[PDB]
DNA sequence: CCGTGTGTGTAAAGAGTGAGGCGTATGAGGCTGTGTCGGGGCAGAGGCACAACGTTTCATACTTAC
DNA sequence: GTAAGTATGAAACGTTGTGCCTCTGCCCCGACACAGCCTCATACGCCTCACTCTTTACACACACGG
């Protein structure tokens, strides 16, 4: 039986992978541009929320 | 443009933030945020009410762990100081920081200039400059019915 | 005789060794000092038709370990060592297998529980936070990277328009290194404005359509 | 008994970091102008990973002579 | 009257065909200098101050020993 926890844990990893993918994409743009990136700006908070 | 629009909306709805509180969120510096703010206000042919020192009181004192009594005390101090022209031509944020500092030092919960500067995004030097102008007039700015453990009669 | 040769002398002598399985706490105590040359005594008692193996912990080490033998006919085991001087040798062949068990049953689990709790220290758990975090996006006039980038851009400065002769000489000199160059890569080598460089390249050079990646400039005018 | 043979106070150097205020420098903004060049998302080429019939193949019974 | 091919209904890979991104320039700009005053806001920098453990010196003391 998948209760609220395991069901929620199923969503979180998909949504956390998107978060980690998103910061990778955001950072790659700035790193290629030659300028360091701001971590706070790289994170898209709406992905998990 | 998005940062400027967000700043404009926050200012319009009555909960204005500071340019430093949008720069800390956006990926650009305060200079471009201000430039785009002015450009948008010019193009849209709209205007925004001038910020008052009481608008940044609730958020600044909520980010800090100051009680509600200290928040009201700081708000009253800042409002009376601006009414009495003790801070002519100075940014409302610096006045708010100075009021928060004096309210915290006088109240049970004390805060140093560093934490207030970080929360309000005001350099400690600016806090000192805005605090020395209202330093001699500390008591009359406080609320009449104000309880404290550290006397308002003595402060740094 | 070579580096990869194995010194199988131990096998020739048919030396016998015993394989023993022991818990971590017994070895952990040994690992505590591990240099005193003594950790205990192994006592073996034999009867007319029964043999028993037991081990006693050193009194200093503490501040009964019965042993159970196992059949070794189901699997053949050998022991070998690799010397730091690249000289592998075979110590011997295992002739018996034994296991160590705890004399105590009730309070022994207490030590195991501590180990399980101890190994649980790295197990990080989410922490409830009384007050919402207000330091994220703490107000700052300029990002540290943003001021550094602005200073770097002002320092290096824009690329200047060098004389055609010098630019031409650099282009021809670099042509020897490789047959073809990319426009973007060529700009870095020449360090000239893109528009100015393109005009110079057009004056002599031409671009050839390549079906492998894309049409790229060729430094050879013909 | 006057030699010797060791302790002790306490501020005085000796570094050893560390801190704080102040004064100078900087900036941002309006403005206006003039040469020039990278930039950060863009309208338009360019070449490959699937992809969809298709051309050939392959027994497997049969066709056509012979 | 089979023989050497004639016809027929299956698979099977592959060559254009079809997308599918992925740059590639290419216009299209803002931001550099720099002019005065102006006021406030931000940053730097430098010497003076603090202090703190850890010795450093030095008059004096207290045995000690032959």
């Amino acid at each position: 039986l998948d209760l609220a926890g395991p069901l929620l844990a199923f969503l979180f990893r998909g949504m956390f992978k998107n978060l980690l993918k998103e910061v990778r994409i955001y950072a790659q743009k700035f790193i290629d541009r030659g300028k360091d990136f701001n971590l706070e700006l790289a994170i898209k908070t709406r992905i998990i929320s | 443009i998005a940062s400027a629009c967000l700043y404009i909306a926050c200012r319009q709805e009555g909960v204005p933030r500071t340019f430093k509180e949008i720069c800390a969120v956006s990926r650009i510096s305060k200079k471009e945020i201000g430039r785009c703010f002015k450009l948008i206000l010019k193009a849209l042919e709209t205007s925004v009410d001038l910020i008052t020192t009481g608008d940044f009181m609730s958020r600044f004192c909520s980010n800090l762990c100051l009680p509600k009594q200290v928040q009201m005390a700081a708000t009253h101090i800042a409002r009376k100081a601006v009414e009495l022209d003790l801070v002519p031509g100075r940014s409302p944020i610096s006045v708010a920081a100075a009021a928060i500092y004096m309210a915290s030092q006088a109240s049970a919960e004390k805060r140093t200039q560093k934490e207030i500067g970080d929360i309000a995004g005001v350099a400690d030097v600016t806090i000192r400059q805005s605090y020395r102008l209202i330093y001699p007039r500390a008591p009359d700015l406080f609320p009449t019915d104000f309880k404290f453990d550290t006397p308002v009669d003595k402060l740094p | 005789a070579e580096r990869g040769e194995l010194d199988l002398t131990g096998a020739k002598q048919n030396t016998g060794v015993w394989l023993v399985k022991v818990p971590k706490y017994l070895s952990q105590q040994w690992a505590k000092a591990s240099g005193r040359g003594e950790v205990g005594k192994l006592r073996i008692a034999k009867t007319q038709g029964r043999t028993e193996v037991s081990f006693t912990l050193n009194e200093d080490l503490a501040n009964e370990h019965p042993f159970v033998l196992q059949s070794v006919g189901g699997q053949t085991l050998t022991v070998f060592t690799e010397s730091s001087s690249d000289k592998l040798s075979l110590e011997g062949i295992v002739v018996q297998r034994a296991e160590c068990r705890p004399a105590a049953s009730e309070n022994y689990m207490r030590l195991k529980r501590l180990q399980i709790e101890e190994s649980s220290k790295p197990v990080r758990l989410s922490q409830q936070l009384d007050k919402v975090v207000t330091t994220n996006y703490k107000p700052v006039a300029n990002h540290q990277y943003n001021i550094e980038y602005e200073r770097k851009k002002k320092e290096d400065g824009k690329r200047a328009r060098a004389d055609k002769q010098h630019v031409l000489d650099m282009l021809f000199s670099a042509f020897e290194k490789h047959q073809y160059y990319n426009l973007k890569d060529l700009v870095d080598i020449t360090k000239q404005p893109v528009v100015y460089l393109k005009e110079i390249l057009k004056e002599i050079g031409v671009q050839n359509v390549k079906g492998i990646h894309k049409n790229t400039w060729e430094l050879k005018p013909e």
